[PDB]
């Protein structure tokens, strides 16, 4: 897996 | 003082329950501190991950009203459309009323169809929250639901039990020795300076600093992919047939500690957190990914480290404190 926001 | 238990699944995501509306309906939502936003999946979504996962009805809600907004949100891993609505959301023993939410229309792709959870709570700055959202611990603070302007968490290892997000409070027994206090440097994500990286006194990687985060919702250690290359040379890992980056499980026995120097402090990762065990084999816990900002190329200080280290994450003085787990 998880890559949590841009 | 207000705990929020969490499941751990595999070292990779850390969950707990929450309720909306009135009667609760339950969800379980990662506790996100890479995001701002809070939503659920709806019956408004029809995509194949809404399919599989509870799905809020605001129809059986008594205390739902709707907004004419919308939101979308763009993970690492993962994304979202939705509408924005308000309601009581019960997160930690603390009933959070007037709540604005997004409820999904669309969540693309295989990443949330596979996912044990149904949502994001995000628990970073105001400023990155799309569409402008009041964050919940924003709405928790402003109603005045807690005394402490901060939060703190402590995430197991080993799918162990006892993972807690602590609302308005921390529990030294999770720790030892007294928390370093390290200023964010920009307000958005929890956003800090790591003096360097380095393994048996030379620097590896950030020799002259560099910026990251740190992020509950990220499972492993991210940087810039040149440092990473670098990094994972060091460790000894090469790309196997099926793109993982592999390392011998032997070697955690030899390989020495990787120390984030913070504030002048120095926190080692040993091999055996940045090594992780899966699936039979051993795997490097650094993962190559650009994220440029107005402050250079972020690095991401993700679950591998925050296991290590209890945080403290202190919106009254725009602060995280970390010291070692008990």
């Amino acid at each position: 897996x998880v890559v949590x926001a841009x | 003082v207000d705990e929020q238990p969490l499941e751990n699944y595999l070292d990779m995501e850390y969950f707990g329950t929450i309720g909306i509306g009135t009667p609760a309906q339950d969800f379980t939502v990662v506790f996100d501190t890479g995001s701002s936003n809070l939503w659920v999946p709806s019956v408004y979504c029809s995509s194949l991950a809404c399919t599989n996962h509870n799905r809020f009805n605001p129809e059986d809600s008594s205390t739902y009203q709707s907004t004419s907004e919308t939101v979308s949100i763009t993970y690492g891993t993962g994304s979202m459309t939705g509408i924005l609505g308000y309601d009581t959301v019960q997160v930690g023993g603390i009933s959070d009323t007037n709540q604005i939410f997004g409820l999904s229309e669309t969540e693309p792709g295989s990443f949330l169809y596979y996912a044990p959870f149904d949502g994001i709570l995000g628990l970073a700055y105001p400023s990155i929250s799309s569409s402008g959202a009041t964050p919940v611990f924003d709405n928790i603070w402003n109603q005045g639901l807690v005394s402490q302007d901060l939060f703190s968490v402590y995430l197991s290892a080993d799918d162990q039990s006892g993972s807690v997000v602590i609302f308005g409070g921390i529990d030294s027994s999770y720790y030892t020795g007294s928390l370093n206090w390290v200023p964010v440097t920009v307000e958005g994500y929890w956003q800090i300076t790591v003096d360097s990286i380095t393994m048996n006194g030379e620097a590896i990687a950030c020799a002259e600093g560099c910026q990251a985060i740190v992020d509950t919702g990220t499972s492993l250690l991210t940087g810039p992919t040149s440092p990473i290359a670098n990094i994972q040379s060091d460790i000894g890992a090469s790309e196997n047939s099926d793109g993982d980056m592999v390392v011998s499980c032997s070697a955690i026995s030899s390989l020495p500690d990787i120390v984030f120097t913070i504030n002048g402090v120095q926190y080692p990762v040993p091999p055996s957190a940045y090594i992780l065990q899966s699936e039979g084999s051993c795997i490097s816990g650094f993962q190559g990914m650009n994220l440029p900002t107005e402050s250079g190329e972020l690095w991401i200080l993700g679950d591998v480290f925050i296991r290590q280290y209890f945080t403290v994450f202190d919106r009254a003085n725009n602060q995280v404190g970390l010291a070692p787990v008990a």
